[PDB]
RNA sequence: GCUUUACUGCAGGCUGUCGCUGAG
RNA sequence: GCACGGAGGCGAAGAACCAUGGAUUUCCGAAUGAGAAUCUCUAACAAUUGCUUCGCGCAAUGAGGAACCCCGAGAACUGAAACAUCUCAGUAUCGGGAGGAACAGAAAACGCAAUGUGAUGUCGUUAGUAACCGCGAGUGAACGCGAUACAGCCCAAACC
């Protein structure tokens, strides 16, 4: 959602990796908040974070990095 | 590719170790060695890992008790997540 | 071995091979057991060479007696690849037949004599 | 005129006569010391091989195989049997020794396929046959208009399905007329009666 | 007895399959765990 | 000693276990052979025609 | 299931012969 | 998703959903570096082969599949109102292997004997005929004919 395919392709191989490690971190922190029974959740995102990560990895493959 | 750290293992006991022994507890991938746990943890929170104790849990996952150096403060590293 | 009834001295073999080489250049030679066999049969053969390191021996066993009942002379060579090289081949050869020598009909004719004498 | 080959053939008509008789007496000694399946660089009976399909070409292999002589090596019954089936000594296998030899060779060369085979004699207890096998994957063979047919997928493991030379004869498929009622098109299709 | 890492993973799973169908699933399906296994009355594999 | 109930007491030996190949608790850990799929004995999978009625 | 000088066969043992197998 | 809750989210940046193609595709598994009840130990076509730059460099095999198919191994209950040959039956079952179909196949054929037919399967028939058989019980074709579909070729050798 907040991150579309065009925008991912408009990134440089280095921006995808930077964007990748960024999403992974948001995710890890979402899971930490979740692990702590934290309610300030928004389920639609922890799910989107996974998909966003998949898209970036998909593109990195298509582009050759 | 699998990641080393899965998420913070936050429970009463985990707190006592954090407040009283400067240790952080994590749920890690069971293919990960103490060494890999030590490194990963440092690179993710910018701290100095002094010791790591592991345990293969009856939940099917691995649990690591990571002790930080007197220079780092568990209570604080954990409070930002 | 089973088809070999006499031993040819190293030196004699050399003269023979030498003759064979000049035979391919000056005269005519047949390379290969099949082609050699037909010479002996057609009588166009003057001197036939037979290797002694042939396996299976079947491929050459007939040469001797066939040659005998056809008057054609024959000499033995130890190495199969030497006869092939001497015949001008990049590969070896189990048997060769000098079909009408060349600038060697002399040396040749004499090699036949030396052998007949070698019994 | 007679081909040189014709002489190898002539010799093998009577393997216990003349020169070949002495060669055999010689060879077997070394054979008896060899293994069950031995790849050999050249066919002992060149005329035969070539006649069967052999060519001095890449991907063409020849191998001598030893098989024991005699009837079936059979175990006596361990339960009830009517007299007719209590037999042991006189029972013989329905597959001839040359076919067994072809199968043993083929198993030694999993990638190759049997093309044909012929006999090279026997002593008091062995029987030797030379099997010609082919590499269906080697170009040179794939490109040979006389052997490429064996490259087809339909020919995978010919010997094991009796599509071989001796295979078809052993199956009673020689005759096209009288006698082949229970034979052609296949034994099994005929309820196994030939 | 001494269990291996794999054995432990399996016992872990079996214990997990041993939970009850969550309350919300009842409401979501407008209305039983047939794989309920007691440690005493039942026997696991291996 | 009765061959029944009293002889059932010594049964604390482990033999058949979850097989690595087929998943059945049929891997005989003493023999290292699966009685269900043939693992340890055969590369091919264990199967017989008598596992079903002759014409089926 | 068992027995035996029941009927009929089948392993096994002994023995002649042929092949392996040749010289005087 | 089945799955009708709660919360939250995605979709006109055209989502859901469908078709095709692509990406990802943990461990065990023919399982192949070695070992192991799905894990572990210190670069791997293990093993067997073909080719070979003789180096795993280039390749092959392995295992699966509802049955069908081909090649081997091969019972007994039963029937004969007992039973031995016979029968059940080349069945059940076992070993090996192929394909999308297998197998067979262009006559050392047939032999309505002919001045005739003309590769091979299969279907119908020939026929429960010929033939077998304690000539008991039982067993049991083929040529031909009518159809289906049709297709005929390559080596070895001679001579080079
Ligand atoms: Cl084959
Ligand atoms: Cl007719
Ligand atoms: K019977
Ligand atoms: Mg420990
Ligand atoms: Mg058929
Ligand atoms: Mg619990
Ligand atoms: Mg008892
Ligand atoms: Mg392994
Ligand atoms: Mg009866
Ligand atoms: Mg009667
Ligand atoms: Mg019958
Ligand atoms: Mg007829
Ligand atoms: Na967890
Ligand atoms: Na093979
Ligand atoms: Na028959
Ligand atoms: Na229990
Ligand atoms: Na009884
Ligand atoms: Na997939
Ligand atoms: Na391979
Ligand atoms: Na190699
Ligand atoms: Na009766
Ligand atoms: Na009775
Ligand atoms: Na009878
Ligand atoms: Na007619």
């Amino acid at each position: 959602t907040v991150l579309h395919v065009q925008e991912i392709r408009d990134m440089t191989p280095a921006e995808r990796e930077a964007e990748l490690d960024d999403l992974k971190t948001e995710l890890l922190n979402a899971r930490a908040v979740q692990a702590a029974g934290g309610a300030p959740e928004n389920p639609g995102r922890i799910k989107e974070l996974r998909k966003a990560i998949a898209r970036i990895k998909t593109i990195q493959g298509e582009e050759g990095d | 590719s699998w990641d080393v750290i899965k998420h913070p293992h936050v429970t009463e006991k985990a707190m006592n170790d954090m407040d009283f022994q400067n240790k952080l507890q994590f749920a890690v991938d069971d293919r990960a060695s103490k060494g890999e746990v030590a490194d990963a943890v440092e690179e993710q929170y910018d701290v100095t890992v002094e010791q790591v104790n592991t345990q293969n849990t009856m939940d099917g996952e691995k649990k690591a008790v990571v002790r930080l150096s007197e220079d780092d403060d568990a209570q604080e590293v954990a409070s930002r997540i | 071995p089973v088809y070999v009834d006499f031993d040819v001295p190293a030196d004699l073999e050399d003269d023979a091979l030498e003759a064979l080489e000049v035979a391919r250049d000056t005269g005519a030679v047949k390379k290969g057991t099949n082609e050699t066999t037909k010479s002996i049969e057609r009588g166009s053969a003057e001197l036939v060479f037979v290797a002694e390191d042939v396996q299976p021996e079947e491929i050459v066993m007939h040469i001797p007696e066939l040659a005998d009942e056809k008057g054609v002379p024959f000499i033995f060579v130890e190495q199969q690849d030497d006869l092939g090289h001497a015949a001008g081949l990049e590969v070896g050869s189990a048997a060769a037949a000098v079909t009408d020598a060349g600038a060697a009909a002399t040396v040749l004719e004499e090699i036949a004599d030396k052998v007949e004498e070698l019994r | 005129a007679r081909s040189a080959y014709s002489y190898i053939r002539e010799a093998w008509k009577r393997p216990k006569e003349g020169q070949i008789a002495e060669l055999m007496w010689h060879r077997m000694q070394e054979w008896r010391n060899e293994p069950a399946v031995v790849r050999i660089e050249r066919p002992t009976r060149l005329d035969r091989a070539r006649s069967l399909g052999y060519k001095a070409k890449q991907g063409i292999i020849v191998v001598r195989v030893a098989i024991r002589k005699g009837s079936s090596r059979r175990t006596r019954f361990n339960k009830g049997r009517r007299s007719k089936r209590m037999m042991v000594n006189r029972i013989t296998r329905k597959k001839n020794i040359q076919r067994i030899a072809e199968e043993r060779a083929n198993r030694k060369f999993p990638n190759l396929r049997v093309l044909n085979s012929y006999s090279v004699g026997e002593d008091g207890r062995h029987k030797w046959h030379e099997v010609i096998l082919i590499d269906p994957d080697h170009p040179a063979i794939k490109s040979d208009d006389q052997l490429s047919w064996i490259s087809r997928t339909r020919h995978r493991l010919r010997t094991f399905r009796g599509l071989t030379s001796a295979g078809r004869r052993c199956r009673g498929l020689r005759g096209q007329g009288k006698g082949s009622e229970k034979v052609r098109p296949s034994l099994r299709v005929n309820g196994a009666k030939a | 007895g001494k269990k291996s890492k794999a054995t432990k993973k399996r016992l872990a799973k079996l214990d997990n399959q041993n939970s009850r169908v969550p309350a919300w699933v009842m409401l979501k399906t407008d209305e039983r765990n047939h794989k309920r296994r007691h440690w005493r009355r039942n026997d696991t594999d291996e | 000693t009765g061959a029944g109930t009293p002889s059932q007491g010594k049964k604390n030996t482990t033999t058949h276990t979850k097989c690595r190949r087929c998943g059945e608790k049929s891997y005989h850990t003493k023999k290292k052979v699966c009685s269900s799929c043939g693992f340890g004995k055969s590369a091919k999978r264990r199967d017989y025609e008598w596992q079903s009625k002759a014409g089926e």
